[PDB]
């Protein structure tokens, strides 16, 4: 029984893998043969942000470039006016380990999470706490907003839950991952989204039937971060391997590797640019590389930071990119 | 700040604020161990030594004909004295 | 103009709160439990992670012990990079749980983000099976004892060379290897013998003379 | 067990998925990202009295 | 991805030798550490060996040092666990595990939760 | 008298000061610029100090190029005093920092290192007046030499009982420690004793033909005395990496 069906399986997955190296005519890096470089980009620190007491673990952009907000490991969710770098807001969390945070598109409504496995929604328009989602049985890892009555979150249990925050009640559950979820980033329709795990594999899943359709598995150890293409035809994904990998949705393969003989650490985060031609990835060496997304070649090092880079974030304008590290010192990069 | 000499008299050219305490120090075995005669600002005398005002200047009315001249500054902050010939 | 002046006042007073909880934060200690085997002595004078806070001789300490977590901790392990003390709680009566805490013993003790976290340790569960390891362990039948003071409290047979055993393979794995800025603690605990929270004192303050006599320069 | 038997469903499900060829992908993108080479304030850029950090 | 498969073992009675191949697919096999994992019926699973990244650190529990031996080829990259004096209660089951990270020494290849980087395994009685 | 004196141009009393007094600034605004910690706070007191001492002979190698010199005096004796005690208060903050481990973020907040502060620079300033206005010798210089080497010999006293338990730990799990209270030591003794050996001779032994030789080069003593405002903001301040390049 249980040996006669995992034949099965290796079928399948022979002829899926048959199927997907049968339509690889072209596989780029010889396609992209006539482009221009880049050339030489360099980037100065601007600002330095300097509240927090432990090291922060997140941080996400509002939606008109100038709001943020930070975790950090102490207790405190800092909501922050980057051009004249002051504190608006200091809001202190019951729970001190935060992993995660988002700030809601509306502006009026913020998220934040940890290791109590439970999400809590925080006012803003003094400030209280909205709601308690008390939900999974692991910790969470990353939490997007979809609007001020949904909300996607992604938990250490193979779990990636959609709450409706009136009702506080699991709407929808996904599940497949064999491993803990790291992050997920939300395509720019509200209609999917793709979440990565720590088997060396990513998935993507649509919000409204709520069924799995599509898997990547290329890498070699956990995948950190993943990020999607403005487009929404592609997406990113950092591992432990030292290398950085772009994944088609429409061709259902891997496209670009990028990695380098002397790299030899973890990637952390990795985020996009609005043009879509540079890829900025966060390393462990306590600096960031900015990555050419079409020609696989080092574009531009930006050091800085004494301790790892925890967090990344890059603006919808496209005027900052903020950096988080673990010696609770953002940076802004322009 | 050396001190230039010629019933003697010495006048104490040198830049020099205010000199506390000037007097003779002559005796034969080196230096003289016992003030001869010494004057200062206040016009206290150990043992006719002549200062007028400070003046940096020393005269004594009053063995041979050789003697020593002395200098002292009494600031704390920087103690140091001076010789003659 | 007389908007911004708003702001400055409200970026003064978060100021002054921050100004004021960071004396808060730095004068507590924080301490993570860890352990399988008999992790519910826990003395006090469903949710993901639980705290406890106590204070021996006016001292804030808290404490942290892992609840309902999934089996795998490669990830959130990260976590406790900058906590004071890691307590190890490994049982010593003995499938073969003695093998598996050793080895998760030496992961956490070669790990790239916790090279400088110092952990206590603990061997509770008194032996009373091995009195009346044996053949799991190689090493055991050429092994005397190391010349330590042993205890003596009325009787001290062979269960000290046991006891000594077991530190002894801990230490090899501890001191063969590490850069440096971290040492273990053993200790020898009962069940509560009800004094474990001076032990703990004890270590922390080590912990930190340690660390402030290698910042000087002089060690 | 059973568990065995739900991933041969997905596998399945994931085998009947129409696909492109590569060089049309590559292409698209290639196309997408030479459409913004001067749109973006990162590569190209920014002059002082435009960046609001400066 | 990652792909382990486990070819070797049987039944033998004891003084008997069986060499537990370990194919090993999809990754660079000159980084990462290996492992063997045992799993007795109704029990949970148990550590037996670890050869380093370079193939000089061996290292073995008690119960199998001195009858129990491992190596690693590159050329071919697969592992051996060559084993002579058997004895009846080695019935088990056998995985072959990677550590999840390359160039470094933490390893947490234990875990009963699906850890994805262990195959099938294969069942030796003896 | 043995010669008269050993005197060298002010062409040598005039850039080591200025140095000191850049460096001492330099160092001041890398603390301030973030290390809201006591124990950096001291060192800004000791920086002070340092340049001040650049003032406290700036002056007083400028007038001699050409009431009106018991301010400067002041000055130069409130300098030295400040320095003397902001390492003493150094010292002593290293040693509660290592010796009561637990209790010292809870006995010692900001506030009472300010008020520590200034009750010692107060304490300096009215002191070093006291000396200069109303004393002439023998009255206030037999207190000031008492003070010098009490604290001298607390210093070194803390010091080697730091060392002792530096020691006292290693034995429970060597030459760098020691290499290090040996520079500190000896650093201060060579660059601060000769000035009161010089000050005690100036009135124990006037004459004593013995003596006479020792006071024929006071200026080379005191240009030491300049080693040390240059050598505090090297060996305190650089060399904790975070103060480096803040």
């Amino acid at each position: 029984e249980l040996d006669q069906l995992r034949q099965e399986a290796e079928q399948l997955k022979n002829q899926i893998r048959d199927a997907r190296k049968a339509c690889a005519d072209a596989t780029l890096s010889q396609i992209t043969n006539n482009i221009d470089p880049v050339g030489r980009i360099q980037m100065r620190t601007r600002r330095t942000l300097r509240g927090h007491l432990a090291k922060i673990y997140a941080m996400h952009w509002g939606t008109d470039s100038r709001l943020l907000v930070s975790a950090s490991q102490d207790g405190k969710l800092i909501i922050w006016d980057s051009y004249t770098t002051n504190k608006v807001h200091a809001i202190p969390l019951r729970s001190s380990w935060v992993m995660t945070c988002a700030y809601a598109p509306s502006g009026n409504y913020v998220a934040c999470g940890g290791l109590d496995n439970i999400c809590s929604i925080y006012n803003l328009k003094n400030v209280r706490v909205s709601r308690e989602l008390a939900g999974h049985t692991g910790y969470l890892s990353c939490c997007r907003f979809l609007d001020d009555n949904q909300i996607v979150t992604s938990s250490g249990d193979t779990t990636c839950a959609l709450w409706d925050i009136e009702t506080g009640q699991q709407t929808t559950t996904f599940t497949g991952h064999t491993g803990d979820v790291m992050s997920l980033s939300l395509a720019p329709d509200t209609r999917l989204f793709v979440s990565g795990a720590c088997d060396a594999s990513a998935k993507l899943w649509d919000v409204r039937e709520g069924m799995c359709r599509q898997t990547f598995t290329g890498h070699e150890s956990d995948i950190n971060a993943i990020c999607f293409f403005p487009n929404g035809n592609a997406f990113a994904t950092g591992s432990d391997d030292a290398t950085c990998r772009l994944f088609d949705l429409r061709a259902d393969q891997e496209l670009m590797t990028y990695s380098h003989d002397n790299i030899i650490c973890g990637i952390t985060s990795v985020s996009f640019s609005k043009s879509g031609r540079l890829l900025l990835a966060g390393y462990d060496d306590f600096n960031c590389n900015v990555w050419d997304a079409l020609k696989a070649d080092r574009a531009g090092v930006l050091a800085g930071h004494d301790n790892r880079v925890s967090c990344l974030g890059v603006t919808d304008d496209g005027m900052a990119v903020a950096t988080g590290s673990w010696d609770s010192f953002l940076k802004i990069w322009n | 700040v050396q001190l230039v000499e010629s019933r003697l008299s010495c006048a104490a050219s040198g830049s020099a604020f205010s000199l506390n305490v000037m007097g003779w120090y002559r005796q034969t075995p080196g230096n003289q161990r016992a003030l001869v005669a010494e004057i200062t600002k206040d016009g206290s005398t150990n043992y006719t030594i002549s200062r007028d005002n400070a003046k940096n200047t020393v005269h004594l009315q009053m063995d041979t004909a050789v003697y020593y001249c002395k200098a002292r500054t009494g600031r704390i902050v920087r103690p140091l004295d001076y010789w003659g010939q | 103009r007389n908007e911004e002046k708003a702001q400055r006042e409200a970026n003064k007073k978060i100021e002054k709160q921050l100004q004021k909880d960071k004396q808060v934060y730095r004068a507590t200690h924080r301490l993570l439990l860890l352990g399988a085997g008999e992790s519910g002595k826990n003395t006090i004078v469903t949710s993901g992670i639980f705290e406890t806070k106590f204070q021996v001789d006016k001292v804030n300490f808290h404490m942290f012990d892992v609840g309902a977590q999934r089996d795998e901790r490669r990830k959130w392990i990260q976590c406790f990079n900058d906590v004071t003390a890691i307590i190890f709680v490994v049982a010593s009566s003995s499938t073969n749980r003695l093998q598996a805490a050793l080895k998760l013993f030496d992961s956490i003790w070669n790990n790239k983000w916790l090279r400088d976290t110092s952990v206590i340790l603990f061997l509770n569960k008194q032996d009373l099976l091995a009195e009346k390891i044996e053949d799991y362990f190689p090493e055991f039948a050429r092994y005397t004892t190391p010349e330590d003071a042993t205890p003596e409290p009325g009787e001290d047979p062979r269960v000290t060379r046991a006891k000594y055993f077991i530190r002894d393979e801990f230490l090899r794995i501890s001191t063969a290897s590490g850069d440096g800025r971290h040492y273990c603690y053993p200790h020898f605990t009962c069940s509560v013998d009800t004094e474990n929270i001076r032990r703990v004192f004890n270590d922390c303050r080590d912990i930190i003379q340690r660390m402030h006599l290698r910042q000087y320069e002089l060690l | 067990i059973a568990q065995a038997r739900k991933l041969v469903e997905q596998l399945k499900m994931e085998a009947n998925i129409d696909r492109i060829k590569v060089s049309k992908a590559a292409a698209d993108l290639m196309a997408y990202c030479e459409a913004h080479a001067k749109e973006d304030p990162l590569l190209t850029p920014v002059p002082a009295s435009e960046n609001p950090f400066r | 991805q990652v792909q382990l498969q486990e070819s070797g073992g049987g039944l033998v009675q004891p003084g008997g030798s069986l060499r537990l191949s370990c194919a090993a697919s999809g990754f660079t096999f000159s980084n990462y550490k290996m492992n063997w994992v045992r799993q007795a019926p109704g029990k949970g699973l148990e550590w037996v060996s670890d050869i380093s990244q370079s193939g000089a650190s061996i290292s073995y529990t008690g119960s199998v040092k001195g009858r129990f031996t491992i190596s690693r080829d590159n050329a071919k990259n697969t592992l051996y666990l060559q084993m002579n004096s058997l004895k009846p209660e080695d019935t088990a089951v056998y995985y072959c595990a990677r550590c999840p990270a390359p160039f470094t020494r933490d390893c947490f290849d234990v875990t009963s939760t699906t850890y994805a980087y262990r195959g099938q395994g294969t069942q030796v009685t003896v | 008298g043995c010669y008269e004196q050993l005197f060298v141009s002010p062409e040598v009393f005039v850039t080591l000061g200025v140095i000191s007094l850049l460096e001492n600034i330099l160092v001041i605004v890398a603390i301030a610029k973030n290390l809201h910690s006591p124990m950096y706070f001291f060192i800004c007191s000791l920086a002070v100090a340092d340049m001040l001492v650049s003032v406290s002979n700036g002056s007083e190698t400028i007038v001699i190029t050409l009431n009106i010199d018991n301010v400067i005096d002041s000055v130069i004796c409130s300098s030295l005093l400040a320095s003397i005690c902001s390492l003493l208060s150094i010292a002593v903050d290293r040693y509660f920092t290592i010796f009561y481990a637990l209790q010292y973020h809870n006995i010692m907040t900001v506030k009472r290192v300010g008020i520590i502060i200034s009750c010692i620079w107060a304490a300096c300033t009215v002191s070093g007046i006291l000396f200069i206005i109303y004393s002439d010798s023998s009255a206030v210089i037999i207190c000031l030499i008492t003070m010098f080497f009490t604290m001298l010999a607390l210093m070194a006293s803390l010091y080697v009982h730091m060392f002792l338990m530096a020691r006292l730990h290693i034995k429970r799990i060597n030459m760098k420690g020691a290499i290090t209270l040996t520079i500190l030591i000896g650093v201060f003794v060579v660059c601060w004793a000769p000035f009161f050996l010089h000050l005690i001779f100036y009135i124990s032994c006037p004459q004593n033909p013995y003596c006479v030789c020792f006071m024929s080069h006071f200026n080379l003593y005191l240009i030491l005395i300049m080693c040390n405002s240059i050598i505090d903001p090297l060996i305190y301040a650089l060399r904790s990496q975070e103060l480096r390049k803040t």
